[PDB]
RNA sequence: CAGCAGGUCUCCAAGGUGAACAGCCUCUGGCAUGUUGGAACAAUGUAGGUAAGGGAAGUCGGCAAGCCGGAUCCGUAACUU
RNA sequence: UCUGGGUCGGGGUUUCGUACGUAGCAGAGCAGCUCCCUCGCUGCGAUCUAUUGAAAGUCAGCCCUCGACACAAGGGUUUGU
């Protein structure tokens, strides 16, 4: 019930619209990060190393349109954090966009 | 009320819309929009171009 | 009878436009448009239809240095017919006239506007071909 | 911790840029203590501390 | 919407109106179609069955 | 919104008589009042209260 | 007067495109964008661009901006020492 | 609580113009084998046709969704005749 994870899929498109070109990729990972915030009630969030390298594989310009992503709010067991629970960020690869609605995975 | 075909892609262009052309050796071409319009002042074949209807009266696509 | 349904005017002072008729001369350089009254920097155009005021540049010497009334019969600009269309005719095109509507020449080369037709029938008279 | 000092004396060493020198992250604690060449040297024959290969640029 | 204060005689005001086309085309863009039906019919069969 | 009506201008002594145009129209929705209540007025020589 | 876009004498010079040690991209080598970052994209600005029709009618003045531009095959006037 | 809004997906509309892959006896031709057959076979080969009005985007400030996911009376500061 806290410790849940379930995929979602995430338009760049829609949340870039508008930046200019030296700033489209570093604002995708801080949407990233508002969008983690939404869903899972943690204000901590923690972006995977691969999932910034899916984001930045085709430049700071050229942000990807689709990208399919998972979001897993774990416990957070050995920090004396403030917050006792985390979300840890990763992606997914997908080949195909089309018709791929947020399933409810199970860990 | 007089709907009449475009005169480079060949789709139906309602009163309110389109442009009308006229050279000056005295004949008028109609066109739906500056996206027709750029290709017949390039000399362009509507027949070379996929999307019109006289490319599907040529290559018998459709129906 | 026939009022003038104001179009859009692309032709201001100092626009050379082309002889469509037989008196010889090849362009009509504007150097006023009669019936405007003006505005402070406004340059003064003219639509197709105007009386407006020409000068002969290259062509025929007897009508060169002198200043001849026109009538613009041709525009590149592209003006709104009250019924909803938006014409040109890829050049723009006068004929010598006088003050009271008769043509110099006899002949008109290319079509000639709808509206150019009504306030000037004699110029219609020799209009091969209309709109 | 400071492994400014570790990567100058691994470009000496490697006779390389320190472009291509490459420091072990995940078990950084030895590297630190390794404050000269030899130190390092031996982590050469260790294996943490890798060569990086040269980028890729094809003539083909 | 408010009505007139003034009192409108004149031949413009008190014209009868009678329409004769609605244009219902798309204004998201160039339409060139008044309804789907008349799409559908001049756009044919297409690539989504 | 707004579109276009054709229509028939039937003014007399123009050069569009008996001719067509087009027009530009803006489309108001306009739903139906619900009435909630009333208020009255009085004129006063400071105001209309 | 400074960690100042200023000034200061020299050695070596990869690959591609391209006449070229020209301009652009990449390798070795070097760096974090040059006394800070985050949030919006108001006016007026500085630096870039685009404009239907006219083409200097603007202005003291074609100022600025704009046109042409490389190579190959033709062709090339007046004047002249 | 007219249960609502958000996200995704689904269509509608639209922008551009026919995607990768596959197949072809199309394809200027060229090369190999040789049953020296060269309409014989196999390969390279700009491009062409069928799939393919195809592929891609579509609100960040376009329209319906009740198709999936979770959320939604929760927090803080003040206000008296």
């Amino acid at each position: 019930n806290e410790v849940v994870t379930r995929e979602y899929t995430i338009n760049i498109h829609k949340r870039i619209h508008g930046v200019g070109f030296k700033k489209r990729a570093p604002r995708a990972l801080k949407e990233i990060r508002k969008f983690a915030m939404k869903e899972m009630g943690t204000p901590d969030v923690r972006i995977d190393t691969r999932l910034n390298k899916a984001v930045w594989a085709k430049g700071i310009r050229n942000v990807p349109y689709r990208i399919r992503v998972r979001l897993s709010r774990k416990r957070n067991e050995d920090e004396d954090s403030p917050n006792k629970l985390y979300t840890l960020v990763t992606y997914v690869p997908v080949t195909t966009f089309k018709n791929l609605q947020t399933v409810n995975v199970d860990e | 009320m007089k709907v009449e075909l475009c005169s480079f892609s060949g789709y139906k262009i309602y009163p309110g819309h389109g442009r009308r052309y006229a050279r000056t050796d005295g004949k008028v071409f109609q066109f739906l929009n500056a996206k027709c319009e750029s290709a017949f002042l390039s000399k362009r074949n509507p027949r070379q171009i996929n999307w019109t209807v006289l490319y599907r009266r040529k290559h018998k696509k459709g129906q | 009878s026939g009022a003038k349904f104001r179009i859009s005017l692309g032709l201001p002072v100092g626009a050379v436009i082309n002889c469509a008729d037989n008196t010889g001369a090849k362009n009509l350089y504007i150097i006023s448009v009669k019936g405007i009254k003006g505005r402070l920097n406004r340059l003064p155009a003219a639509g197709v239809g105007d009386m407006v005021m020409a000068t002969v540049k290259k062509g025929k010497p007897e009508l060169r240095k002198k200043v001849h009334p026109a009538v613009v019969i041709r525009q590149r600009k592209s003006y709104r017919r009250k019924d909803g269309v938006f014409l040109y005719f890829e050049d723009n095109a006068g004929v010598i006239v006088n003050n009271k509507g008769e043509m110099k020449g006899s002949a008109i080369t290319g079509p000639v506007a709808k509206e150019c037709a009504d306030l000037w029938p004699r110029i219609a008279s020799n209009a091969g071909s209309i709109a | 911790s400071m492994l400014r000092l570790q990567k100058r004396l691994a470009s000496s060493v490697l006779r390389c840029g320190k472009k291509k020198v490459w420091l072990d992250p995940n078990e950084t604690n030895e590297i630190a203590n390794a404050n000269s060449r030899q130190q390092i040297r031996k982590l050469i024959k260790d294996g943490l501390i890798i060569r990086k290969p040269v980028t890729v640029h094809s003539r083909a | 919407l408010r009505k007139s204060l003034l009192v409108q005689t004149k031949r413009r005001a008190l014209e009868k109106i009678d329409l004769k086309f609605i244009d219902t085309t798309s204004k998201f863009g160039h339409g060139r179609f008044q309804t789907v039906e008349e799409k559908k019919a001049f756009m044919g069969p297409l690539k989504k069955d | 919104g707004m579109t276009h009506i054709v229509r028939e201008v039937d003014r007399p002594g123009s050069k569009v008589n008996k001719k067509e145009v087009v027009e530009a129209v803006t489309i108001v929705e306009t739903p139906p009042m619900v009435v909630v209540g009333i208020v009255g007025y009085v004129e006063t020589p400071r105001g209309l209260r």
